[PDB]
RNA sequence: UGGGAGAGGGUGGUGGAAUUCCCGGAGUAGCGGUGAAAUGCGCAGAUACCGGGAGGAACGCCGAUGGCGAAGGCAGCCACCUGGUCCACCCGUGACGCUGAGGCGCGAAAGCGUGGGGAGCAAACCGGAUUAGAUACCCGGGUAGUCCACGCCCUAAACG
RNA sequence: CCGAGGGUAGGGCCCGUGACUGGGGCGAAGUCGUAACAAGGUAGCUGUACCGGAAGGUGCGGCUGGA
RNA sequence: CGGUGAUUGGCGCAGCCUGGUAGCGCACUUCGUUCGGGACGAAGGGGUCGGAGGUUCGAAUCCUCUAUCACCGACCA
RNA sequence: UGGUUCGUGGAGCCAUGGGGGAAUCUGGGCGGACCACCGCCUAAGGCUAAGUACUCCGGGUGACCGAUAGCGCACCAGUAC
RNA sequence: GAGCUAGCCCUGGCCAGGGUGAAGCUGGGGUGAGACCCAGUGGAGGCCCGAACCGGUGGGGGAUGCAAACCCCUCGGAUGA
RNA sequence: GAAUGCCGGCAUGAGUAACGAUAAAGAGGGUGAGAAUCCCUCUCGCCGUAAGCCCAAGGGUUCCUACGCAAUGGUCGUCAGCGUAGGGUUAGGCGGGACCUAAGGUGAAGCCGAAAGGCGUAGCCGAAGGGCAGCCGGUUAAUAUUCCGGCCCUUCCCGCAGGUGCGAUGGGGGGACGCUCUAGGCUAGGGGGACCGGAGCCAUGGACGAGCCCGGCCAGAAGCGCAGGGUGGGAGGUAGGCAAAUCCGCCUCCCAACAAGCUCUGCGUGGUGGGGAAGCCCGUACGGGUGACAACCCCCCGAAGCCAGGGAGCCAAGAAAAGCCUCUAAGCACAACCUGCGGGAACCCGUACCGCAAACCGACACAGGUGGGCGGGUGCAAGAGCACUCAGGCGCGCGGGAGAACCCUCGCCAAGGAACUCUGCAAGUUGGCCCCGUAACUUCGGGAGAAGGGGUGCUCCCUGGGGUGAUGAGCCCCGGGGAGCCGCAGUGAACAGGCUCUGGCGACUGUUUACCAAAAACACAGCUCUCUGCGAACUCGUAAGAGGAGGUAUAGGGAGCGACGCUUGCCCGGUGCCGGAAGGUCAAGGGGAGGGGUGCAAGCCCCGAACCGAAGCCCCGGUGAACGGCGGCCGUAACUAUAACGGUCCUAAGGUAGCGAAAUUCCUUGUCGGGUAAGUUCCGACCUGCACGAAAAGCGUAACGACCGGAGCGCUGUCUCGGCGAGGGACCCGGUGAAAUUGAACUGGCCGUGAAGAUGCGGCCUACCCGUGGCAGGACGAAAAGACCCCGUGGAGCUUUACUGCAGCC
RNA sequence: CGAUGUCGGCUCGUCGCAUCCUGGGGCUGAAGAAGGUCCCAAGGGUUGGGCUGUUCGCCCAUUAAAGCGGCACGCGAGCUG
């Protein structure tokens, strides 16, 4: 639904800004927001450990229930859906009937004035949280734990989805928006419907300023360095890279799998990416 | 054009002070080695 | 007013056979393929058989010189939304009609843009045989594409 | 004031011409191949897309101007 | 001007370091097929091995030196 | 692996990081791989003056210096700058 | 040693005056409904001209300099990375 | 006696260059031993979005005053920011602390590390942010929102008086927030006045005039008045706000839906308090009196400031805690809290002076740099621009003459207009506003200020709109028409684009080598590959820990290409990477056949073959937007020429599309065509591509460019080809007065010679001694122990399939 | 090599002659005019442009002629770059 520009300058011919009709509600609840400290790429030691960040917009972190068996049985209100700077998602604000206000993150086609529960009880429509093990086979789902009790880590940016694949076991196979097939255990919550915002992806920044107001600095070409600082740089020309394609601190780029051999979770993931 | 030198009070008492020595296992021994050598001030003197 | 048929169109949903792939069992020295072969696959356990799983596309028998649509075209099943149409009753209006330069909308397949999807097939490409030579016909692979949503493209032996 | 006309500047149309280039036609009886007419030795034609010295080949759908 | 490689049937090439032999493909040619020609099929010929010298019993083949042949380099001002 | 003169050497001995893992005098360590004989010590707890090193400080002396020397400073010098 | 400089974090401030006139609205036209077309309104932009401010393009001077990077003319940006 | 030796001293250049913005000086009178330089007066010039005022930082006695001039001052000095001495900085309300939190720092708990130390929740520190109670005048030589005067407020603490369950560092609300554009009403500020108050003035031809000139304000409680900001009020139910709540949050019927009502600001008025020019008289340098019993009135423009937490739009979605209100908890309810009154208590530090500068950072009284606020008037369309100029501050701490060359910075020029030159380098042309009019091309926005033109001043007449005013005058802002006037010229001065055609590169705004390169390099949106299932991968770190991220495949990391349009062909043999429970190989370890050393033997101790032994390598496939690569020789067609075609060798495959003498072409100024009188450059083609070519991307592309090339128009001192003029130097006089350099010097030419480029040697020639202004041919001139070359078993930085290790990973 | 700044252009010249022109001459297959060749001769003169960084060279339009060289391929304490 995504807003289009015409070229009264240079760079809004391809500029692409996101359709706000699902939006309510223009400042957030006061109640929930915290600041976010912002690092810089910065971390204790004051060193850049992820470089080319810094910069850009100011940010107050809207803080989302992600770990939603605190109120089982107890339905909920929504009464506004939201920005989140913090997000690709939209936010939806619930009221509960309980009389605390949360937020979870709004899934698509969830409208504004719907009651919506979580629990095992829990019917089987969208916005709802259940275990996985009660949820039906086929079903698309987002706002997935991976280990039991332990917070929705899963399929939860904007216009992801798993779906459940099968059970087996006291784990079920989920189909990850990477692709992966993979074992969650059946008491992992697990919040139905696919997330949305799904115009996200065609977004088209249009200048490079754009990427500065979310934080994104200039990135520099390994090829246009000096052979200090990147093993492809140097070279009284234009180089054609010297060597197999290559990391600042000399991993290759080209293909070389990196996953930890021995990792535990690798007895839980049946099918990898795609 | 702008030189080096642009005081401040503030940024020389807290990095070159008699307190910011005493944090650092380093700056105790430049008050060591500045009792030793007869210093009339051991650090730089700050209004 | 009351009846009737139909693959008429759009949306959502769903069922089975079969191909491919994966897993497990069992099982051997060959399988594919052709006009004949070869490339190719195969003791690193293939073809063939059983069981389990995923995914995509098309819906056999019904079924044809059948039906529908203005044309392109339309085929498993269900519901919703919807168009055209045929008969009867002879009730109402009462000449309101026919055609139609422009215009406007529809318009197979191939193709293009964006996103998704990708089982089979297969332009380009790659092998292997044929041949004097093969940029082809035959064989083995194989990418776009064929599928979906949206927007373009406006063509034909769009033929009765 | 208007004013034939001259001048300045910029556009519109047409004609001749232009290194080189593309296809067209006609030529001596040249070279290369065999595409089509007979089931033309892979039925032909067609719109489209791709490829090939070349006629043309193949994919998709269509047509009976073949069975 | 320096270096290291090649010259072999009409044509494009193998044959050597393991010193004696000279072969393949196309072409040419006699025959056979078709009405004629091409493809096919059967049979055949085809060489100063650029030339000069020695190492030995013996050189296309090993070593010198010439003449063309591509080919690399000719740098720092 | 370190120490020893010992650089893997015939490498003992003394400490150890890791693995295995005893005994109490008929016990155990050592005498330069190892074995036998013959000998010497009694590990896995600790303390212990003197004799030894130095000179911020006081004193004595000099084939030490005498203001470019002698401490950077004979002088308000780790000062001015 | 980040009181210069480079980057980032927290909290504040500055950018005279003019132009261009996007989207969106309101009314009219249009259609079955639209798309769309006119005005008017509106005030967008790493938009334009150009002081402060930030730079340092070309030339001249300066060269034991006013200055261990300067001065004059000219010039780039000047709501934004 | 030498070490470009060390230290100190003194010379040479040399009375030389310079005396620090070309904003500018002259006279008269004082003081004085001594005046261009100090004081006073007059005249002249300069700044005036400053070169004028107020803050902050920094500096730390520089402030004021009296006495002084040795040294500092680029001259002088009686002066000073200098020497001696004395004085000067006054706060409950300004700023900071007994208030709060931000980044960050520290840090009990807790984690880690050979030691030192490293993390780290709460808490604490941490401020130009939040919070908080003072405005205006007058005095000092030097301080004031600080002292005095007037008016007005805030905390505490103690008492009475009247109300309520009081009550926490705990719950809740609020504080509380972006960018841009803005409405209404105010204020600061400014313009005008026939009105008011004023010492005075009619000059030189005219004017006693609604004449000229100066000034017509400030603060100020309550209460009014005008704008505006915040908020709903009752009833129940309640499982959430980590205990409890009447609070808050969530439901459910009722009353307004409004600012009606409550508060809270701002602004006018306000008891009253103060100020009050120009001119004249003066006694100081700085000020005082009178003018004045001062007037203290009316219109107009009007903010970026105030009402403020106003409104609307947009995406990039925009601090925390305390103060404040409310709610309860223990405890307390003879308390405690709230309101009013009264009395009492109100601590520490700073305050002066400079502050775009002679007091700060630059060794200097240095043309450089330095954050915030006010910054008046007129005219130019506007404006913080430009010119002049109030207030105010200055003439920049050497002068006087002269009128050479030469230099710098300006002004003008006959005829020519690029012939100059590497290049129109530089300078010139153009230049603001209003109005006609505007091409190829295009991504439909642009190109566009295209281009090229016309107008611009003043007077008079008629006439249409607005704002404030009552629909009206006046005051202000915009227009139209007609007639005329003057000059060479009307944005009459100052500020203010030269234009056009075409090609290369990069899409574009942007970034960069501070201090020789601003670009075609970097970055950029955008495309692709690859990794990563979350205690993610990657990064820093020994570790703990942290970034990633309080993110989750539409997300994060690495790499390349770099908008957009059409595209990105063939080779997987070698390298890399990915996938293969076979096999070959492979270490410790297992295993012990067999053998050995000692013992009288039980024994003790050594080697040690089969065989079992991972990763990796070998091996088997895949993989190009992974590393990379993309042929050679013969013959053939109705003239030659060429080769669509064929033969053969080789490869892993033999460069497809599209470009091509190119930022790529050696031969080369290739050969044609265009431009030109003439074109090694430019443009368009041909292809014989030494040595283009597809994401180290290929070919194009509107727009953009202080990028690079070619051409033309306009215009000019660039040139033919120079000339004149102006000012700051150069020259002379007075004051102060360097420098690199220097073996010593009594330092000529030619021809020779000499270590091969002679003032110094030989022969000859020439030449009295010493200076000044100039020019650069020599002194192999100065400066830097060449920076190009080589050497040294010199050193660093980088690279790899060099060697050997380490981290890291398996 | 404890430094001798390099190509080309500008400005300024100066010298050699083995002379481009002008001057004087001998031979000519010199009729005349104009040439050719050689000798004597430097006194003076030896243009302006297009291309290229160019020296050189190729053109344009002229000329009586469009001379060759040396001077650190003269000349950067004279300039440019
Ligand atoms: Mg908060
Ligand atoms: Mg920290
Ligand atoms: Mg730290
Ligand atoms: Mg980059
Ligand atoms: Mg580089
Ligand atoms: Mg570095
Ligand atoms: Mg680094
Ligand atoms: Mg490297
Ligand atoms: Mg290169
Ligand atoms: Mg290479
Ligand atoms: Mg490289
Ligand atoms: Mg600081
Ligand atoms: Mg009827
Ligand atoms: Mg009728
Ligand atoms: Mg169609
Ligand atoms: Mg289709
Ligand atoms: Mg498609
Ligand atoms: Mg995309
Ligand atoms: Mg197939
Ligand atoms: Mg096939
Ligand atoms: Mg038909
Ligand atoms: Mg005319
Ligand atoms: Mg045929
Ligand atoms: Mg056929
Ligand atoms: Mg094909
Ligand atoms: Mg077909
Ligand atoms: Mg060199
Ligand atoms: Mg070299
Ligand atoms: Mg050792
Ligand atoms: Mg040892
Ligand atoms: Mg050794
Ligand atoms: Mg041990
Ligand atoms: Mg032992
Ligand atoms: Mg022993
Ligand atoms: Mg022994
Ligand atoms: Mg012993
Ligand atoms: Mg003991
Ligand atoms: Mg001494
Ligand atoms: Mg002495
Ligand atoms: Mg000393
Ligand atoms: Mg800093
Ligand atoms: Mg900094
Ligand atoms: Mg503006
Ligand atoms: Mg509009
Ligand atoms: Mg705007
Ligand atoms: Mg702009
Ligand atoms: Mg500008
Ligand atoms: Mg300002
Ligand atoms: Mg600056
Ligand atoms: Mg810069
Ligand atoms: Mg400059
Ligand atoms: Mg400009
Ligand atoms: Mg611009
Ligand atoms: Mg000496
Ligand atoms: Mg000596
Ligand atoms: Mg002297
Ligand atoms: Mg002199
Ligand atoms: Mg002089
Ligand atoms: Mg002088
Ligand atoms: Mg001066
Ligand atoms: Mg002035
Ligand atoms: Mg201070
Ligand atoms: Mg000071
Ligand atoms: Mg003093
Ligand atoms: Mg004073
Ligand atoms: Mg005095
Ligand atoms: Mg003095
Ligand atoms: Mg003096
Ligand atoms: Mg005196
Ligand atoms: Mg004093
Ligand atoms: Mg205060
Ligand atoms: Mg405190
Ligand atoms: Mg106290
Ligand atoms: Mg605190
Ligand atoms: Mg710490
Ligand atoms: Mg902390
Ligand atoms: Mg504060
Ligand atoms: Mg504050
Ligand atoms: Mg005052
Ligand atoms: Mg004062
Ligand atoms: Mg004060
Ligand atoms: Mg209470
Ligand atoms: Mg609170
Ligand atoms: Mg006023
Ligand atoms: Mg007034
Ligand atoms: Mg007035
Ligand atoms: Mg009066
Ligand atoms: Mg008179
Ligand atoms: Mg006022
Ligand atoms: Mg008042
Ligand atoms: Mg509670
Ligand atoms: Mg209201
Ligand atoms: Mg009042
Ligand atoms: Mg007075
Ligand atoms: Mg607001
Ligand atoms: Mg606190
Ligand atoms: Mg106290
Ligand atoms: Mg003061
Ligand atoms: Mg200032
Ligand atoms: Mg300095
Ligand atoms: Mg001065
Ligand atoms: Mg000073
Ligand atoms: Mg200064
Ligand atoms: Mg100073
Ligand atoms: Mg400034
Ligand atoms: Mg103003
Ligand atoms: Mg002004
Ligand atoms: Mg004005
Ligand atoms: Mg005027
Ligand atoms: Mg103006
Ligand atoms: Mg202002
Ligand atoms: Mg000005
Ligand atoms: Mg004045
Ligand atoms: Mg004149
Ligand atoms: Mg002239
Ligand atoms: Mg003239
Ligand atoms: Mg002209
Ligand atoms: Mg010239
Ligand atoms: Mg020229
Ligand atoms: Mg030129
Ligand atoms: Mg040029
Ligand atoms: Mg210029
Ligand atoms: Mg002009
Ligand atoms: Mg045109
Ligand atoms: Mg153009
Ligand atoms: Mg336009
Ligand atoms: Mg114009
Ligand atoms: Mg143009
Ligand atoms: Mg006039
Ligand atoms: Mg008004
Ligand atoms: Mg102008
Ligand atoms: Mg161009
Ligand atoms: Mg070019
Ligand atoms: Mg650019
Ligand atoms: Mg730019
Ligand atoms: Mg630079
Ligand atoms: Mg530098
Ligand atoms: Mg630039
Ligand atoms: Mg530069
Ligand atoms: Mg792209
Ligand atoms: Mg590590
Ligand atoms: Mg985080
Ligand atoms: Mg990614
Ligand atoms: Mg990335
Ligand atoms: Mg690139
Ligand atoms: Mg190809
Ligand atoms: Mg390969
Ligand atoms: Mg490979
Ligand atoms: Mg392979
Ligand atoms: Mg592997
Ligand atoms: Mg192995
Ligand atoms: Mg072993
Ligand atoms: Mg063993
Ligand atoms: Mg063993
Ligand atoms: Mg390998
Ligand atoms: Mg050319
Ligand atoms: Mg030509
Ligand atoms: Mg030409
Ligand atoms: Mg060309
Ligand atoms: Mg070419
Ligand atoms: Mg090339
Ligand atoms: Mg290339
Ligand atoms: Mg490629
Ligand atoms: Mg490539
Ligand atoms: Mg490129
Ligand atoms: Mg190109
Ligand atoms: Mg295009
Ligand atoms: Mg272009
Ligand atoms: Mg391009
Ligand atoms: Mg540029
Ligand atoms: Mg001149
Ligand atoms: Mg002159
Ligand atoms: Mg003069
Ligand atoms: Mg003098
Ligand atoms: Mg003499
Ligand atoms: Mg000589
Ligand atoms: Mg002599
Ligand atoms: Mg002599
Ligand atoms: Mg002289
Ligand atoms: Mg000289
Ligand atoms: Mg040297
Ligand atoms: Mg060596
Ligand atoms: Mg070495
Ligand atoms: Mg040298
Ligand atoms: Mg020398
Ligand atoms: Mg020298
Ligand atoms: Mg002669
Ligand atoms: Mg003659
Ligand atoms: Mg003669
Ligand atoms: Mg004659
Ligand atoms: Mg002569
Ligand atoms: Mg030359
Ligand atoms: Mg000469
Ligand atoms: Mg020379
Ligand atoms: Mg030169
Ligand atoms: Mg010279
Ligand atoms: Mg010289
Ligand atoms: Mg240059």
């Amino acid at each position: 639904a995504v807003k289009k520009f015409k070229p009264y300058t240079p760079s809004r011919r391809f500029m692409t800004v996101a359709d706000f009709s699902e939006i309510t509600k223009t400042e957030p609840e006061k109640s929930l927001v915290k600041p976010l400290k912002k690092t810089g790429g910065r971390n204790n030691q004051g060193r850049i450990t992820v470089r080319f960040r810094g910069g850009g917009h100011k940010r107050l972190y809207r803080i989302i229930d992600f770990k939603r068996w605190d109120k089982v049985g107890i339905p909920a209100k929504v009464a506004a859906i939201e920005y989140d700077p913090n997000r690709s998602a939209r936010i939806a604000l619930l009221h509960y009937v309980d009389g605390e206000k949360r937020y979870i993150i709004a899934p698509d086609g969830l409208q504004v004035g719907q009651q919506v529960v979580a629990g095992p009880d829990a019917p089987i429509q969208v916005g709802n949280a259940l275990p996985l093990r009660f949820i039906p086979v086929g079903t698309v789902v987002h706002a997935v734990e991976l280990e039991p009790k332990k917070g929705a880590k899963l399929a939860r940016a904007a216009g992801t989805s798993a779906q459940i694949q099968g059970r087996e076991g006291d784990y079920v196979i989920l189909r990850l928006p990477s692709g992966e097939l993979r074992k969650v255990h059946g008491e992992c919550y697990a919040t139905v419907g696919a997330v949305g915002n799904a115009d996200h992806k065609n977004i088209v920044l249009g200048k490079a300023g754009r990427s500065r107001w979310l934080g994104r600095r200039p990135h520099v070409r390994g090829a246009a360095m000096n052979p200090v600082d990147h093993p492809h740089g140097g070279g009284e020309g234009r180089a054609p890279r010297g060597r197999p394609p290559a990391s600042p601190w000399g991993w290759q780029t080209k293909g070389l799998k990196t996953r930890k051999r021995r990792k535990p979770s690798s007895r839980f993931i049946i099918a990898r990416r795609k | 054009m702008k030189r080096t030198w642009q005081p401040n009070r503030r940024k020389r008492a807290k990095t070159h002070g008699f307190r910011a020595r005493m944090r650092t296992p380093g700056g105790r021994k430049v008050l060591k080695r500045r009792r030793q050598k007869g210093r009339w001030r051991l650090t730089p003197a700050v209004r």
